[PDB]
RNA sequence: GUUGCGUGGUUCACCGCGGAGGUAGAGCUACUGGAUGGCCGAUGGGUUACUGACGUCAGCCAAACUCCGA
RNA sequence: UGCCUCCUAAAAUGUAACGGAGGCGCCCAAAGGUUCCCUCAACCUGGACGGCAAUCAGGUGGCGAGUGUAAAUGCACAAG
RNA sequence: UUACGGCGGCCACAGCGGCAGGGAAACGCCCGGUCCCAUUCCGAACCCGGAAGCUAAGCCUGCCAGCGCCGAUGAUACUGCCCCUCCGGGUGGAAAAGUAGGACACCGCCGAACA
């Protein structure tokens, strides 16, 4: 199916990038997952696989953002940046999750960069 | 008689193989397995090398393992 | 009715097995319905006698340390040169269970015209419960024209016994000359 | 057919880099941006 | 019997140690010649034994040769010093171990088949015996 | 808005309901794409294909074609890797729809000695293949400004799971069959 | 090998523990080849007694075969 | 007659013979670097020229393809 | 705590396949291409904008050994060291195959309702 082909290809792409990009306790993986509707992001540090911070466009404070999925991605970018600060993290590696860098993913990454989080 | 010396040549033995075995303490830069291709793969703290040499980035103990079929060499600091 | 009395091996190994086979015993293992395998020594001559008769199946009543139990020979390791039994592997039967067993097939009847009838597989695997109503399967051929080979179908399988090996196995082939 | 061609920096004429090239594959005198230690930076290093 | 092609035309001698582990029982026929010692059995020996079988039976039954002489044995030209290269392969040989079944008969008559099989053993560079399908 | 499409939604979808009892509304098959391929072997000689098999489909399909390159080497065909050996177009969407609509309307019934074309040509999953042999099938291309005649081979790839429903939807679209 | 001057248990043996292996053996519908007998059957051959690809059922073989493996 | 690869070579390394097999004395300005994307061969089904085998479509297919060049070790996570 | 969503460990005892069941949030397909970006042609994909529709498929759950996979014990092959003319024997190791069987994975990190 088209959905199966997309899911397999996206897992393939993200495994490809995951060979080289790993993320640790001091500089973790900020991994993205955008659906057609929402974007989630989570900061992984996969030496033990413990997500130290997470954010999404599912909670009402991102739902009620006036604007489109660009804005709902910048919202979640600032959100994950601020709770990365709260967890005590300032430098990460950014994992495209297998999607193209650009669009809402790049908007999230730029928002996370503009307010403290420094990949 | 027949001059059947059509095949009497060979190359030098290149001294391949594992040079530092499991649990053996090594310093950084010290080569662990010199080999052709990636018979072993670089694990954590192990570099690969231009000719697939698998050296140590850091000092510590050599350990061998399996990473999804691929057999790997790593150093635990 | 097929009574056989064994002893438990106090030690197993290369030297122990060789010692047993010089003493005339045969090393063997019982393993069955999830039980811990028993490690024992068959009489030798008696075991080699029991499966001359009542087929090679010859479901045995074993007497292990006084307690009676029912065994069935499953694997038989024979030496290539002496053609004597080196090992036996046996199972257990609880008065009826569909155990798979390999049973010989024989042919009865004569081929009239100038025909070569060849036998390919000595024995078919069948499903059988306890005391074997099934035995060697007879192929009653009347000597038909050598253009009709007989497969596992249209066979003389007895009631209570099923053949699930394959309904495509040829056992006897009929050709010219 | 694969001669050793030297590359000279365009600024200080310093003949720095020697490499090989296929004359027939590229007859023209090729250029690459190489690091020039005399200039302390990358510049064009055309053949001699 | 000649291999129609061989990947390695000059091999080491096949190694004659151990009991045969495969081809130990009679598998196609109901009578078999089984070896009791190691030997290299040449294609000429195999062929001569096969002819001995088939013209002791003259008709009927059939003969299996579950041994194929696909291992080459080389030979230096007749008048030569040692060591100017390996000789050219000229013997084709089967590595038979004690317990290997070399030939099998199917024959309706018992004694004729048995006599044919011994006729073949007398053709072989080996001690062998008649064994049956149990 | 393509009229064949609007009428597709108007009657063919619900006709496929009334004919096949699909349990879910999205089981209904649809033509997923249409692939038109040249398969030109007469380009490996003198390498003429641009204004012959590109500027024709630019007016026929409406989209600039892909030059399908060779993949292996064949001595019997005098072909090597890396030569233009085919020309392909893959049509999706409203423009594919309009292409079939124009084809059935003012293009397909014009081929010489045409009486409907084989319905058995299915591949077993629900895709259909056939061919043509002349450019003048379409008004958009004239004969006083073209070269020698050629033809295109068409796959029509549908979401149908099997041949009966693939053929059913092709018939409902308006493909002739015998 | 000896000998001088240094060093000092670093040598070696045994026990335990951590490791890499592809030999022996074995296996091969796990590859590459070799190769026995059946059964079906593309082809070819003179409608088809001739050929019998590929498969399928069994039994095998290998320094430069290996799914394995001391 | 130097170099490279395999087997001999006896599961570390090394190991001889006028032992068994092959290659090399280059090539590539991209066939290097990097970023991103992709998955092959073969088989089956259908298809104008077109056939067993050119291109196309759909399946099946985890590597039997490919790797500039011998062989080995590798590489499908691709090094393709 | 759930027939839910989220990222890794591991790489078949986990895979593949077959049969059923599942849509609250979510994952998805899905509707479009004025709007960044994209097709060696194609808005198929990638990317963007949406929420009319739907669990048909992906995904999730459960059940199936079917195709595969794992796999003892024992025995044998082989073997270190001894004893001994081999055959052999003692002793310490011990396969491959096959059999009994196992197996339709297991574990780790946040949200929805619940609570
Ligand atoms: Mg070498
Ligand atoms: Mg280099
Ligand atoms: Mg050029
Ligand atoms: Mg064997
Ligand atoms: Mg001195
Ligand atoms: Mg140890
Ligand atoms: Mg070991
Ligand atoms: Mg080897
Ligand atoms: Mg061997
Ligand atoms: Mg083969
Ligand atoms: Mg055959
Ligand atoms: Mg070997
Ligand atoms: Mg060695
Ligand atoms: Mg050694
Ligand atoms: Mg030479
Ligand atoms: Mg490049
Ligand atoms: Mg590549
Ligand atoms: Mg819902
Ligand atoms: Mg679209
Ligand atoms: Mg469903
Ligand atoms: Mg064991
Ligand atoms: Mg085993
Ligand atoms: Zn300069």
């Amino acid at each position: 199916s088209v959905s199966a082909t997309r899911r397999i290809s996206r897992l393939r792409r993200h495994t490809r990038l995951r060979k080289k990009l790993s993320g640790t306790a001091e500089r973790p993986r900020l991994v993205v997952h955008r659906s057609a509707r929402h974007i989630h992001v989570q900061l992984v540090n996969d030496l033990n696989g413990t997500t130290v911070a997470a954010a999404s466009s599912i909670e009402a404070d991102v739902r009620g953002v006036p604007g489109d999925k660009k804005a709902r991605s910048v919202r979640v970018g600032q959100l994950i940046a601020e709770r990365a600060k709260a967890a005590g993290i300032d430098t990460v590696v950014f994992d495209r999750g297998g999607y193209t860098y650009g669009g809402r993913i790049a908007a999230l990454a730029d928002a996370a960069r503009e307010n403290g989080l420094s990949f | 008689g027949a001059s059947s010396s059509r095949n009497g040549r060979d190359s030098a033995a290149q001294r391949l193989g594992v040079k530092r075995y499991g649990g053996q303490v090594v310093k950084a830069g010290e080569i662990l397995v010199r080999q052709r291709g990636t018979k072993f793969h670089p694990g954590v703290n192990v570099g690969r090398g231009g000719d697939d040499t698998l050296f140590a980035k850091t000092a510590g103990a050599v350990e061998f393992g399996i990473k999804r079929g691929r057999k790997t060499v790593s150093i635990v600091g | 009715s097929n009574q056989l009395r064994v002893t438990v091996r106090t030690e197993t190994g290369k030297g122990a097995s060789r010692r047993a086979r010089r003493a005339g015993k045969i090393p063997a293992v019982l393993y069955g319905h999830g039980a811990e395998p028993q490690h024992l020594e068959l009489p030798g001559h008696d075991y080699a006698a029991v499966l001359r008769h009542s087929g090679t199946n010859a479901v045995l009543t074993l007497d292990i340390a006084g307690k009676e139990q029912l065994a069935l020979t499953k694997a038989l390791h024979i030496h290539p040169i002496r053609r004597t039994i080196q090992h036996a592997d046996l199972l257990v039967v609880r008065r009826g269970e569909k155990v798979v067993v390999e049973v010989s097939v024989v042919v009865e009847g004569q081929a009239g015209p100038d025909t070569l009838v060849t036998q390919e597989t000595n024995s078919i695997e069948i499903e059988a419960e306890a005391l074997s109503i099934p035995e060697q399967l007879t192929v009653s051929i009347e000597g038909a024209e050598p253009g009709t080979q007989l497969t596992a179908g249209q066979i003389a399988l007895p009631a209570g016994v099923s053949l699930i090996s394959d309904p495509d196995l040829l056992v006897v082939n009929v050709v010219k000359a | 057919v694969r001669p050793k061609i030297t590359l000279a920096c365009e600024v200080c004429k310093h003949r720095n880099y020697i490499t090989k090239k296929n004359r027939r594959n590229d007859p023209d005198r090729l250029e690459l941006k190489k690091f020039c230690p005399n200039c302390g930076k990358h510049q064009a290093h055309r053949e001699t | 019997l000649i291999p129609r092609k061989v990947k390695h035309r000059k091999q080491h001698h096949p190694r004659q140690r151990g009991i045969a582990s495969g081809g130990t029982t009679v598998n196609f026929g109901d009578y078999g010649i089984q070896a009791l010692e190691h030997a290299y059995v040449t294609n000429r020996q195999i062929e001569s034994a096969r002819i001995a079988i088939n013209r002791h039976i003259k008709r009927g039954g059939k003969v299996w040769i579950n041994i194929f002489p696909d291992r080459p044995l080389t030979k230096k030209p007749a008048e030569t010093r040692m060591g100017s290269g390996k000789g050219s392969p000229e013997w084709w040989v089967a590595n038979v171990k004690p317990g290997r079944v070399l030939f099998e008969l199917s024959y309706p008559n018992e004694g004729v088949a048995r006599a044919a099989l011994t006729r073949a053993i007398h053709k072989l560079p080996i001690k062998a015996r008649i064994i049956t399908r149990e | 808005q393509p009229r064949l499409k609007e009428r597709y939604r108007s009657e063919i979808r619900d006709a496929l309901r009334k004919q096949f009892g699909y349990g879910n509304v999205m089981q209904i098959p649809t033509v997923t794409k249409v692939v038109v391929n040249m398969g030109v072997g007469e380009a490996a000689r003198d390498a003429k294909l641009i204004n012959g098999a590109v500027n024709d489909l630019a007016l026929i399909t409406g989209q600039k074609p892909e030059v399908r390159r060779a993949r292996k080497s064949i001595a019997q065909f005098k072909l090597r890797e890396g030569m233009p050996v085919g020309v392909r177009v893959t049509l999706r969407g409203d423009r594919m729809w309009e292409f079939l609509d124009r084809l059935t309307s003012i293009a397909l019934p014009r081929i010489r000695d045409f009486r409907g074309l084989s319905p058995k040509q299915f591949d077993g999953v629900g895709n259909y293949t056939f061919g043509l042999a002349e450019q003048a099938v379409f008004h958009e291309v004239d004969v006083d400004k073209i070269d020698r005649v050629r033809g295109m081979d068409i796959n029509v790839v549908t979401s149908a799971a099997t041949d009966d429903e693939g053929r059913a939807l092709l018939r409902a679209l308006g493909f002739p069959f015998k």
